[PDB]
This record gives structure tokens, C-alpha cells and sequence, in this order.
RNA sequence: CUAAUAGGGAACGUGAGCUGGGUUUAGACCGUCGUGAGACAGGUUAGUUUUACCCUACUGAUGAUGUGUUGUUGCCAUGGU
RNA sequence: GAGCAGAAGGGCAAAAGCUCGCUUGAUCUUGAUUUUCAGUACGAAUACAGACCGUGAAAGCGGGGCCUCACGAUCCUUCU
RNA sequence: AAUGCCUCGUCAUCUAAUUAGUGACGCGCAUGAAGGAUGAACGAGAUUCCCACUGUCCCUACCUACUAUCCAGCGAAAC
RNA sequence: CCCCGCGGACGCUACGCCGCGACGAGUAGGAGGGCCGCUGCGGUGAGCCUUGAAGCCUAGGGCGCGGGCCCGGGUGGAGCCGCCGCAGGUGCAGAUCUUGGUGGUAGUAGCAAAUAUUCAAACGAGAACUUUGAAGGCCGAAGUGGAGAAGGGUUCCAUGU
RNA sequence: UGGGCCACUUUUGGUAAGCAGAACUGGCGCUGCGGGAUGAACCGAACGCCGGGUUAAGGCGCCCGAUGCCGACGCUCAUCA
RNA sequence: CGACCUGGGUAUAGGGGCGAAAGACUAAUCGAACCAUCUAGUAGCUGGUUCCCUCCGAAGUUUCCCUCAGGAUAGCUGGC
RNA sequence: CGGCGACGUCGGCUACCCACCCGACCCGUCUUGAAACACGGACCAAGGAGUCUAACACGUGCGCGAGUCGGGGGCUCGCACGAAAGCCGCCGUGGCGCAAUGAAGGUGAAGGCCGGCGCGCUCGCCGGCCGAGGUGGGAUCCCGAGGCCUCUCCAGUCCGCCGAGGGCGCACCACCGGCCCGUCUCGCCCGCCGCGCCGGGGAGGUGGAGCACGAGCGCACGUGUUAGGACCCGAAAGAUGG
RNA sequence: GGGGACCGUCCCCCGACCGGCGACCGGCCGCCGCCGGGCGCAUUUCCACCGCGGCGGUGCGCCGCGACCGGCUCCGGGACG
RNA sequence: CAUCUAAGGCUAAAUACCGGCACGAGACCGAUAGUCAACAAGUACCGUAAGGGAAAGUUGAAAAGAACUUUGAAGAGAGAGUUCAAGAGGGCGUGAAACCGUUAAGAGGUAAACGGGUGGGGUCCGCGCAGUCCGCCCGGAGGAUUCAACCCGGCGGCGGGUCCGGCCGUGUCGGCGGCCCGGCGGAUCUUUCCCGC
């Protein structure tokens, strides 16, 4: 007999993607390939990636796109998600962007083509760049979800600041003892 | 599914996944929200604070018509008109300025948060904060009250 | 009993509620036999319009609504006056009336 | 009376062995207690004691294995005493 | 080896004890923290900050009792 | 005392011997007056003694009927 | 600048194949895989089948760690299965479980309340029990006698089985 | 899951308890295996299916693997060793 | 020979009847009959809970609870 | 390298019966502890127990994406399938999301730098630009002195690899600022068709389930909790009407 | 209310340059390959048989034996410091 | 100020429908299931009554439902016969398990039963019984074309400045080309040519 404890020996984490999407199981094959086959860790970033789920790759907004693409040093790179890339109709002035994600919105799509700007799928970007060089690797807000308002302490601890679920909100659901110093406590 | 569910596994197992010692039954505790004050209180008050008690004044016969008020910020303004209308504007030569009227997009208030592009604009709303009605000033606008 | 965080729930199912409940297998059957009385109906009135007689131009009441226009009930007597039709010869031509309407404006 | 009238165990041995006097149901009386229903290691009276044909144990009764069959006359291991 | 209201323990000498003088910080406020602890509440407590004061020549000290106990949610009522 | 714990109360009588019975006494744990105390007749009521009588017993035996038993037929149940 | 040879194994269902190292207890409980199993639906197998389906039986041959599965033989006599998906009233040793069936007990307990039967004959394949005769007994008129009410409903009476 | 229990040591009540109550670590519960004849908790050691070698704790008259060593030095006779 | 026994006909019906009184009797049921329904009444309590292999693997402790055979809560577990 | 092979033998660890050695108490269940003198179980067959609806939460898959969704209705030979499928767009009414905060009246989320001026009075009028600030971490990406080569050297022709350092920094985390609503404290200005018990603004604390270039909506699946007979079976009872 | 103009997407065409004939295809050439028919009619090619032939692979119907090599292990001799 | 006009009356449609008449269908059940009831089922049966309430489907294609002989009093048998089959014989398709009878084999004083390891016997299996196949080469003995190379034809693969087209992707101009001689949209401007104030 041995002395270890064997409740870490099997590490948890995506080695394929759940998803039966044969677009991409293709493309997860071909950067399977170039991640083992060169010394990139572009690539490595870009494969876990594709095995993530819908909630580990959100989608990222025209203007946050823009917002780290005019970052000094990164003119003439290409902008690279692995996800959906979004409409920001909060924004007025689309530059020229060389641009590579899994997919793009319609109206975000004919934003960037008017704009004099290209888009590429993850098959051509293996072909342009195959070792990823010169190229910004983004990602959306990743606790942009309603759930992360939720989650942390409990609602009613000290110093604690998340939503708590109520059906309805108004003055009669969950504003009464506990909440205010005159119903009993607040804390 | 049936098929993909927990009971396909638990066939041979006596207790159903429940426990040999506490067994499966009918409603230890209580049924619903029961004992909330008394046996629950620590859930209740960890996580729906608030719950227990009144606060403020009651209104009997709410009309949530009367109080129908859809708000739109500035950021999102210049999207209730057309592109055609906001590259005319820019490239015209004189003052001329669009009209923007958000009552016939559905709202009633204009809200100032985030910024305008460099171009007059009239504005047409039955509500205006404060600083929505500055921020258009600043861009050379105008804002005007409808009823 | 309650088991971490959640939302409290509150049921409306205390009151013996399946002896009152409205399964909608019928739904395609009844849409097919509204749509069968009203081919026999534009049949029957042959040249009348199939939809039936024309309404008034409407203001919805509220302010939520007011900016919005629809069709009522049936035009005002005053309306039928100022375009000098009797009002009990309109129904006959397809007008409908609406007695209890004012115009106040 | 006797030599002596020693003390104990065996599911306080032994109820499909008995008996049922006692305790310990339901009826009832007295005393005490309790407003009362009622209570009382207080007294008293009346109150259904069911089944073995199974296995073993034991008691007796036939038999069974080996000397070819069968019979007569015998010995004594062992157990009791 | 006394006393400090009381049980006990700790603390205390031109003290925290005794006697005088003047007083009302036992007042009006927001947060933070400790104790029990789930690090929820109540209660109690600590350090601040903002007012208005008391005392002292002043430095300062004081928002109750030298410290460890002396207390109470929702709903309702009552007062400000 | 069908009512007294102490209690197998004390004394007398009944016996060889009586935690039983009867008679007597009474500071009666805790008797008692619409119920107390008596009193004939009566009682499948509770108790004690005496005569007679007896297998209740000493201490068991024998006999009779029906079974059990064996056979023909028939044929369960508990567990 | 292959050429006297014109030639040179396998592989890579990539959800595949290959290499190296460490490790392996488990109730309650959690998760994964199941080319484990049942029933029905959409596709598919130019699937199987009266030249024998399902089911059942089998000292027959095997496969899988296992759930299980395939094949031979017999019986049977009309349907059935594989694969990709879909959907469940989908897997039993228990619940003093439900319904049905069957054992040991066991040819056992038992067929013992109210005194009692016997002889001969007849019919009959067959007689302890039927019928006739003879004898011995019992009920002993408050009956084991003769007739009614209630209740039963054809049990009444002949003949036959 | 929110009944625990046991052992070394510390430890409270109790005459004491296979009693009741704490501390610490380990264990049983959830655990098979070698040894203690036998045994939840002791000693050794924790376990996929096997072959070879060697051990642990414990043993080597016979049951029953191993002293069938020309083992060493003493002590001890018990009519309940 | 009597507050005697008994047939038939009548009357009293369920929280009601009837009782020379025992909680007796009221169709083998009585300290509240029987039948159907509400009703699959509720159960913190007892019993059961159906195929295989692989991997991980506990707790009987904290706080609060008319809490002490139960929950909530933290802890310990697994999965992603 | 040897022996042996058809009516007698050869192989078949499986499977049938038997023998021997070693090991071996009857399962299920509650339990600290069961082989228990703890309960259920004579045997066999068939039946037999976490289901469905609704509502949440989180995870996963799919479509679209600041939107999303026709589920109610309507239009399509009125119907084998087809009660399906398709379509509507002035059918998107509406739901959820896109804004929060306050009991409420209500209010309601943009800053940074460069200049002349009042007095650049902790400050008011403008200009110009850029468009959610900064610190420390931060996958990835970019530059990169210097190295790695050839039969050899004076001298560069083209790109590849390693590379000390340096730079832009995703998501996310910690922190410091800023903005919106409530409420306190302080204080000075401004506006006018209503000069008001009017309206607006500032600084400093503090309360909020907020902002700070959206992530949601619909559908499916799984798990968990709950209301329903609610995993299955089980009272003593209560009520209504006979 | 129309009808116009403009703007955004389109449309089939008249035409040139641009990258390529592509996984959108045809015609010509060039090379190669296959097939059919002639010619080639035998030191070529192909087919079947035999040898108890050789070289390779797989594997011996059953039961056995030996040899050397390597891994692990338990032992035994000899010699040196 | 708004709004209606009570204490009288009628009125179709859209809506409901576990009873009834007559239909159609189903990812439902398949004789312990599905209605209690697939059948002389609210029947048999039980209770005074209110009320409770089952079990129970299948020969065969066709009765062709076993003539006739024989034993027995008969039930029941032995023959014979029908049938594809009675090893389908009127509660008769199939015909499991528990349990029982008989036959065969084996065994038997520690109740049976079980795990591991062998051994013996037996039923079967192995086309077991002189034990593989096949690639090249060598030798021997025979056949057959035709082997290679050339000629003709057909079909493919690859390459070709596009050799020639047809292209396609991206721009590039006159817009000849559309509100009459091509569309759909726009919260973009207008008679300053045209129909209602
Ligand atoms: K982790
Ligand atoms: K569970
Ligand atoms: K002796
Ligand atoms: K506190
Ligand atoms: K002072
Ligand atoms: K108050
Ligand atoms: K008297
Ligand atoms: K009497
Ligand atoms: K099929
Ligand atoms: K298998
Ligand atoms: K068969
Ligand atoms: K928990
Ligand atoms: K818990
Ligand atoms: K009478
Ligand atoms: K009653
Ligand atoms: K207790
Ligand atoms: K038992
Ligand atoms: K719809
Ligand atoms: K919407
Ligand atoms: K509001
Ligand atoms: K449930
Ligand atoms: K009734
Ligand atoms: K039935
Ligand atoms: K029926
Ligand atoms: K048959
Ligand atoms: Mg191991
Ligand atoms: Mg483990
Ligand atoms: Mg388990
Ligand atoms: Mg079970
Ligand atoms: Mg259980
Ligand atoms: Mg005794
Ligand atoms: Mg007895
Ligand atoms: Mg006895
Ligand atoms: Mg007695
Ligand atoms: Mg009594
Ligand atoms: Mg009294
Ligand atoms: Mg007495
Ligand atoms: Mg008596
Ligand atoms: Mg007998
Ligand atoms: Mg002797
Ligand atoms: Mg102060
Ligand atoms: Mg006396
Ligand atoms: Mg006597
Ligand atoms: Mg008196
Ligand atoms: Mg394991
Ligand atoms: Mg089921
Ligand atoms: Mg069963
Ligand atoms: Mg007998
Ligand atoms: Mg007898
Ligand atoms: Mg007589
Ligand atoms: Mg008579
Ligand atoms: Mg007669
Ligand atoms: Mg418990
Ligand atoms: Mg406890
Ligand atoms: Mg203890
Ligand atoms: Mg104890
Ligand atoms: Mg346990
Ligand atoms: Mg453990
Ligand atoms: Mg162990
Ligand atoms: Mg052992
Ligand atoms: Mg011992
Ligand atoms: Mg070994
Ligand atoms: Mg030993
Ligand atoms: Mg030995
Ligand atoms: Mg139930
Ligand atoms: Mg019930
Ligand atoms: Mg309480
Ligand atoms: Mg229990
Ligand atoms: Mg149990
Ligand atoms: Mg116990
Ligand atoms: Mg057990
Ligand atoms: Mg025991
Ligand atoms: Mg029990
Ligand atoms: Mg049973
Ligand atoms: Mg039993
Ligand atoms: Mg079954
Ligand atoms: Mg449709
Ligand atoms: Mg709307
Ligand atoms: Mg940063
Ligand atoms: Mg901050
Ligand atoms: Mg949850
Ligand atoms: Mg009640
Ligand atoms: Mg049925
Ligand atoms: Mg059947
Ligand atoms: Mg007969
Ligand atoms: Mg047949
Ligand atoms: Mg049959
Ligand atoms: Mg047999």
C-alpha cells in the first residue's frame, strides 16, 4: 500500500467539444493538428478554446473589438475570437478591421464589410497566419451574465452585495425585515 | 427522455439514492414555506432578506397604464432614424438639423447616459433629465416638450 | 423544505386544480371550423365585404395608447349627421353606428 | 417426630405439566385524595389459563450394516448402577 | 491586609477609593469593528469621524456606571 | 369492621400448634349519622368452627363404556 | 539528373491508432460508459421466414470481467430481428406485497354426544348400509307419534340414471 | 449525513461497571487479508487477475506449514503445576 | 301465579334511540351501528424500492428551531 | 530432436455425476454492533414502487443576437399521412431583455488633456481634440541586441530557429478614482411669461438587488428544490348523505 | 393624396484590365496508363503435375525431450585486499 | 368637473359538453393488461337493506368430432380410422417453473448446499486419427497461346503562356441601360408641372 490520495487524479476539463457541430469538429481537427505540430501557443489558446462551452465564449461587442483594437502597436493585426462577434449600435465609426471569429452577426457583419474591413473563419486564419502571428487573441466579458449577480456571498450577510431571486420586484418582495434598521436589522 | 434519467441507474440499488438511514419520506419540515419565522429561519434570512414584514404605503386600484413611461438613453438615440438621415445631416452644408421624435419610436423620457456624436439634433419627447437636455445643447440641439 | 438559495415559490395548486383543466386538442379543429363559418359567411353575403361592415377611426383611450389609432365599435351620430346618412339607413349599407359615442373633438 | 430436620443452583428450574390463592383489564363496596371525570406498592368481593399430529431430546418398539444362508450356545467393549 | 452597589475573578494609592466644586458625554448623527457566530440577528463592547456641550489654568478627559451579566423580532398599538 | 398504615395491634376464647374466626379495648394513618346503629325472614353472595360423611389425602389399586391403538374406505389444517 | 529490376508489408472507424509512467478497498452518496436487456415510433438492412417466425426445452459448441449474446439439436406453426435516431406504464427475492398454482406436514389429525344390532332371502356386475321376512332393542303420548303457523319453493308423487 | 461506537494516553461523576461525560490521535462504522483457537475495535498489513522471490506480526511435538538444531545457560515438582 | 314466559302487529334510528344502569343493547359490529362518498385523507413513524462494469467517496459535528425518532445551517462528498 | 496414432484411442481447464484437501453460519433490513434466542422470507409463475404537469435555479447543446419569441389568431383543395408542415410583419398586441433607485412625490447613470480670463478663489464662460479613468498582476501577440548554418576567408546579397531585454495588453482578480437614485452635514451661486413656502446646481460622508461600449431571448436535455395522490403500501380519526 | 428627384441594395447586358482554370467545365496538343483488335507463333509468356528440392512466412494432430541466450531470484565453491 | 341614467323586458354568433345518437382516428393496452365487464357482466354470488360484485378468450383449413373389432357393469383401455398434425380428441394453439411418477447413471454415518484446486467416470464435440497453407527460385516431364516491342481504335490520369472557348472572384469606367424600355426598400428631398382647404 501506498500514502496518496487519489480524489485530484483525474483532472477536469474539455478535451473535445460537447457540441456535435461537424463545421466544428473539422476545424477543431485542423487546429488539433497545428497545435501539436508547431511550437505556437497561439494555437494551444485557440483549441482549449474551441472545446469551451456558449458560457466560457461570449460574445464580444463591435465597440469592445474597436475599444482593443485602437490600442497603440496594433494597427494591421488581425482581431481574433473565438466566438460570436456583436453589433454595438452604441457605436457611430467603424474602422478597417482584419477580423477571424466563429461567427459574426448579420448587422455586425455588413458593418465591418462597408467599412472596408475583412472577415475570416478559423480556416483561413490557419492559412494567413498558421502559427497565429500578428494577432490580437480577444474575448468577451466573460462575467457579463445575469447569473455572476447572483452568485458570491449570500444576500442577506454583511457587506454583501448580490441579487438575491425574487419572482417580482417591488416594494412588498424582500424590502422588509433585514433590509432596513427599522424592520428589525439590515446589516 | 426516460432513458437518460437518474431512476435508469438506480435499479438495484434499494434506497433510490435517497439513504438507507434518513429512507424517502413524505414532508419532514414542513410543506411549502413552512416554518419561514421558526425552523427555516436561517435560509429565509440568509438568502431572502426582506421577506417577513410591510414596508411603505399600499394604492389600491393600480393602473400601471398611468404610469407607462419607456425611457431611451442618448447612446442608443440616433438608432429610431435611419442611416440615411444621420449621413445627410453630417455632410449637409447648412445648420439644418433631423427631428428625432422617440413618442413615435414608443418612448416617452430621454435619458442622458452615454454621448452624442458631433451634430445638432431636435429632439422631441415628453420627459428630458436633466443631463440628456445638456448633453444635446453641448451637440448644438435643441429639445422641445410634447404632449 | 427550503435547500440553499432560491427563488420562494408559491404555487397555485392547493385547490384540487386537475378536475378544472383545458387541454387544447380541439385547437386545430375549432380553427378549422371558424374557418369553414367564415367561407360560408362571405358566401352567403356574396358582393358584401367578407369582414363585415366598416368602422370608425379610432383614438385608444389611455397614455399609454393614445398615440395609437384603431378601428371601433361603430361611427358616432354626430358623424352620421354632418354626412347626412340616416342612421338607421346606414346599418342596412354596411355602416355600423355606435349610439353611445361622442365626439369631443 | 427425628440421626438430622443444612444452605443453595438449574431463564428468581419447572403454566402446549397443573393450579389460579396473589399481583395485574373490564363489575362493585369502603377509607383517603380530587370541584370533577377519576386516582391510590390502601383494604375487599366476583372474574374464559387455548394448540403438538412436526424436528430433536427422552421413554419404550420393530429393524438396519459385516461373518455365503440360517440356527443354537456364548464372550464382553462400552454405558448404567 | 480597605473601598470601588451586587456573585466571583481581574484592576486600581497625590488611584478607579474618600470629601468637596461645577455640571448633564446617560445628548444629536453616519458608517467601521469586536464578542456569540453561520462569521446571521439581538444584546453588550472597542476605535474613529461630524455636531452641540460639561469640566479643568491647560494638556486633556467625558458620548453612562473600572472590566467581565443585568435583556427582546415580524404584525399591531402609542408618542416624537 | 368490606373502613387501622404501624399490624401477625393488645387481652380472652377456639387448637397440640391459628398472619384465620369470634368476644373485648380504642387519641380511630384515614369511623360516624338519608345516612349511623340494630333486627327477624330470605341469599347459586364473603368468612370461621362443629357433627356426620366420604379416595381430598396417607396410597394407591381394580372394573366398565367410548377413544386412543391396528386394519378397509375416506381424508384436512396450523406451521 | 534513381533505373539491368518501374518495384517496395501494415496503417489513419482522427469519436481512430500508437507509446511511456503511476495507480486500483468501500457503506450512504455522486458521476461516466454499456456492441447490457424490454416494448413501441421514424429511417435503414433490394434484412430473415411455411425449404419453418415467435415462444419453450436441451449431459450440445462457444463468446464477454459482467449485464448478456451467438450458434447446434428438439418442440412449435406465423411471424421476427440487426444498425442510426426517437419515446417509455422498461429490468425484482423480499414489501406479515397482489393474483394464480404447488409442496412437506400426511395416507397424518381425524370420520368417538343421545344403549344395538343379528339371521335368511330377493334384485343386482357388485350388499355391513337397498327391499322383504324373522328376531333383539329404542323413542314411551311433555314421543324419535299424528297435524298446523312462520320460513322454504317443487324439496311433494311415479319412472329412470 | 446531522442516533455513533472502540483503543493508547489525559480526564469528570460514581464503590464500580461491557456505566455515564469530555480532550487528542488512530480505528470500526464503510474493511477484506496474515496473526490473537474463536471475536466489529487488538498486533501486522489495507485489497485489480496471476507466477516467482522475501518478509511483517505471529509461530515451528501432533492436530497444523515450519527446530527431525547432537541449540546455550540456569529456575521449577504442584494429591487444584 | 308473577316486577312470570312467549308468538305476531306496532313505535322509538346514530351523538340518535333504548337501558330495574352492566357503558349494557341497538342484525356475530357499540366508550357512538352499518353503507357509499369526500378519499389515493395526513403520517417527522414501520416495511419495500427491480441490469452490469468503471471512477470518486462520507457523516453522526457547529448554530438556530414547541428542537430531542425531524428540519434549516456550516462542515465533510461528488460533478461540471 | 523423439514417440504415437481409427472401431480403439487422441484433445476439449468450459458443461453432467462422484471423490478428496483447504476455505466456508442465511439472506434482506434497522442498527455502534446480526449467524443471532431481532423482524420478513414454505416453494414457483406473472404483476409490483422517483412518474407526469406547473414553477424556479444552475449546467450543457442549438438558432438568432440588443434583440429574441407567434405559443393566441389568421391565410393556404379540408382532412391518407396532414390534428402535420408552410406562410403572415401595420398580425410583435404582448412577454422577457435593453436602467436603476426611493415608502412616495419623483429623479435617473462620460470622462481626460491642452489654453488664454474673473482671483485657473479647490474654481465659473468657451476653444480644441480623444471618447468610460488609473495602479499591480495578466494567456496571447509585437519589437528585439546577441546567437545557431555551408570546403575556408576580406564582402553583402534572401528569408528560418533560439534569444537577454523592452512594448501593446484579452478575459479575470485585488485596489484607487469617477457617474446614477435614497438619506444626512456644510455652503454659495444660478434661472424666469408664473418671483414663488418656485425651479436648478456644488462639496463631504453614507444606504442601493445600480452605471462604468450591452447578453439576452427562444428551444432542447440533465440535475436539484417545491406544489400537486407525488417513489409504493399503511392509521387511530373528521365530514356529507343514506 | 399622386407623380417625380435623390440615396442604398439589385438585376441582366454591351466591354477592357486583374488571379487562376480552381475541388465549375469542354476543344486542342504533350506525356503516361489501361482496354479491344492486328502483328509478333517461340532461349518469350502463361497454365496444371511431379521432386519425400531450396529459400521466406504462418503453423505443427496429440504427447514429450534437449540446447544456448536474456530477465528475476535463492544458494554453493575459489581467490584477493 | 367627468360620466352614466338604477329600481321593467327580449336578443343570434363567437363559448361549454367524462350523459345520448352516429362516426373517424391513435408512437395507448393486449386476457392478472385494457372499462368491473373481449365470454348468457352489473351476470353468478353476498348482505334484511342501503350496497358489494367476480372468475371465465384460442381443436382443426375443413368435424373430416374417431366407423368397426375386442376386455370390462361402466368409467376407462387395446387395436383400427380422420388429419400435415390428435406427441391438435369438445375447458382441445403453444405448453415454462414449482411439485410428482418412472427409467438411466452416480453417490450416501458429521443436514443439505457453496468457493478454490485437482482426480475419476460419463454424454457429446473435434470429417482427430499419420495433420498446414502459399510467395519466389531450381530441376523433370506436358499443353496453351502468343511475351516484349511495334500499328490501329477507344477510354482515363496529369500539364499547358488560355495554347481556344466557356468561365468564375474582385474591383473599373459610359451608365445604353428601371419607377413608360427590369425590381425592392429609405424617419432623404419636392407640385414651386396635378385631382381635397
Ligand atoms: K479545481
Ligand atoms: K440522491
Ligand atoms: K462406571
Ligand atoms: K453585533
Ligand atoms: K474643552
Ligand atoms: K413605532
Ligand atoms: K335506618
Ligand atoms: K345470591
Ligand atoms: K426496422
Ligand atoms: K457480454
Ligand atoms: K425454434
Ligand atoms: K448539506
Ligand atoms: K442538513
Ligand atoms: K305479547
Ligand atoms: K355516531
Ligand atoms: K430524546
Ligand atoms: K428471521
Ligand atoms: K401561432
Ligand atoms: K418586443
Ligand atoms: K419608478
Ligand atoms: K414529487
Ligand atoms: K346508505
Ligand atoms: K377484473
Ligand atoms: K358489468
Ligand atoms: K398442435
Ligand atoms: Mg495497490
Ligand atoms: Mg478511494
Ligand atoms: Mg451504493
Ligand atoms: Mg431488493
Ligand atoms: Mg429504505
Ligand atoms: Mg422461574
Ligand atoms: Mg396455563
Ligand atoms: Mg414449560
Ligand atoms: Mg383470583
Ligand atoms: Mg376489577
Ligand atoms: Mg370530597
Ligand atoms: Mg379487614
Ligand atoms: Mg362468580
Ligand atoms: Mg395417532
Ligand atoms: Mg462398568
Ligand atoms: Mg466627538
Ligand atoms: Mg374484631
Ligand atoms: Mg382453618
Ligand atoms: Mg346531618
Ligand atoms: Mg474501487
Ligand atoms: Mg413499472
Ligand atoms: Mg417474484
Ligand atoms: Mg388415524
Ligand atoms: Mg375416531
Ligand atoms: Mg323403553
Ligand atoms: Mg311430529
Ligand atoms: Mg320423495
Ligand atoms: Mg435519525
Ligand atoms: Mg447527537
Ligand atoms: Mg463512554
Ligand atoms: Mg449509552
Ligand atoms: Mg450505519
Ligand atoms: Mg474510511
Ligand atoms: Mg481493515
Ligand atoms: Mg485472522
Ligand atoms: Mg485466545
Ligand atoms: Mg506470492
Ligand atoms: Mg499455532
Ligand atoms: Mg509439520
Ligand atoms: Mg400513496
Ligand atoms: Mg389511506
Ligand atoms: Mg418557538
Ligand atoms: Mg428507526
Ligand atoms: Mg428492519
Ligand atoms: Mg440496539
Ligand atoms: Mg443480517
Ligand atoms: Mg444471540
Ligand atoms: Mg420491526
Ligand atoms: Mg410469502
Ligand atoms: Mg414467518
Ligand atoms: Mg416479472
Ligand atoms: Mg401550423
Ligand atoms: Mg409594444
Ligand atoms: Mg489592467
Ligand atoms: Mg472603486
Ligand atoms: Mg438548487
Ligand atoms: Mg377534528
Ligand atoms: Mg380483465
Ligand atoms: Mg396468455
Ligand atoms: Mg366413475
Ligand atoms: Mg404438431
Ligand atoms: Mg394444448
Ligand atoms: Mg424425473
Amino acid at each position: 500500500g501506498v500514502d496518496i490520495r487519489h480524489n485530484k487524479d483525474r483532472k477536469v476539463r474539455r478535451k473535445e467539444p460537447k457540441s456535435q457541430d461537424i463545421y466544428l469538429r473539422l476545424l477543431v481537427k485542423l487546429y488539433r493538428f497545428l497545435a501539436r505540430r508547431t511550437n505556437s501557443t497561439f494555437n494551444q489558446v485557440v483549441l482549449k478554446r474551441l472545446f469551451m462551452s456558449r458560457t466560457n465564449r461570449p460574445p464580444l461587442s463591435l465597440s469592445r473589438m474597436i475599444r482593443k483594437m485602437k490600442l497603440p502597436g496594433r494597427e494591421n493585426k488581425t482581431a481574433v475570437v473565438v466566438g460570436t462577434i456583436t453589433d454595438d449600435v452604441r457605436v457611430q465609426e467603424v474602422p478597417k478591421l482584419k477580423v477571424c471569429a466563429l461567427r459574426v452577426t448579420s448587422r455586425a457583419r455588413s458593418r465591418i464589410l462597408r467599412a472596408g474591413g475583412k472577415i475570416l473563419t478559423f480556416d483561413q486564419l490557419a492559412l494567413d497566419s498558421p502559427k497565429g502571428c500578428g494577432t490580437v487573441l480577444l474575448s468577451g466579458p466573460r462575467k457579463g451574465r445575469e447569473v455572476y449577480r447572483h452568485f458570491g456571498k449570500a444576500p442577506g450577510t454583511p457587506h454583501s452585495h448580490t441579487k438575491p431571486y425574487v419572482r417580482s420586484k417591488g416594494r412588498k418582495f424582500e424590502r422588509a425585515r433585514g433590509r432596513r434598521a427599522s424592520r428589525g436589522y439590515k446589516n | 427522455p426516460s432513458r437518460l434519467r437518474k431512476t435508469r441507474k438506480l435499479r438495484g440499488h434499494v434506497s433510490h439514492g435517497h439513504g438507507r438511514i434518513g429512507k424517502h419520506r413524505k414532508h419532514p419540515g414542513g410543506r411549502g414555506n413552512a416554518g419561514g419565522l421558526h425552523h427555516h429561519r436561517i435560509n429565509f434570512d440568509k438568502y431572502h432578506p426582506g421577506y417577513f414584514g410591510k414596508v411603505g404605503m399600499k394604492h389600491y386600484h393600480l393602473k400601471r397604464n398611468q404610469s407607462f413611461c419607456p425611457t431611451v438613453n442618448l447612446d442608443k438615440l440616433w438608432t429610431l432614424v435611419s442611416e440615411q438621415t444621420r449621413v445627410n445631416a453630417a455632410k449637409n452644408k447648412t445648420g439644418a438639423a433631423p427631428i428625432i421624435d422617440v413618442v413615435r419610436s414608443g418612448y416617452y423620457k430621454v435619458l442622458g447616459k452615454g454621448k452624442l456624436p458631433k451634430q445638432p439634433v431636435i429632439v422631441k419627447a415628453k420627459f428630458f433629465s436633466r443631463r440628456a437636455e445638456e448633453k444635446i445643447k453641448s451637440v448644438g440641439g435643441a429639445c422641445v416638450l410634447v404632449a | 423544505a427550503p435547500s440553499r438559495n432560491g427563488m420562494v415559490l408559491k404555487p397555485h395548486f392547493h385547490k384540487d386544480w386537475q378536475r378544472r383543466v383545458a387541454t387544447w386538442f380541439n385547437q386545430p379543429a375549432r380553427k378549422i371550423r371558424r374557418r369553414k363559418a367564415r367561407q360560408a359567411k362571405a358566401r352567403r353575403i356574396a358582393p358584401r365585404p367578407a369582414s363585415g361592415p366598416i368602422r370608425p377611426i379610432v383614438r385608444c383611450p389611455t397614455v399609454r395608447y393614445h398615440t395609437k389609432v384603431r378601428a371601433g365599435r361603430g361611427f358616432s351620430l354626430e358623424e352620421l349627421r354632418v354626412a347626412g346618412i340616416h342612421k338607421k339607413v346606414a346599418r342596412t349599407i354596411g355602416i355600423s353606428v355606435d349610439p353611445r359615442r361622442r365626439n369631443k373633438s
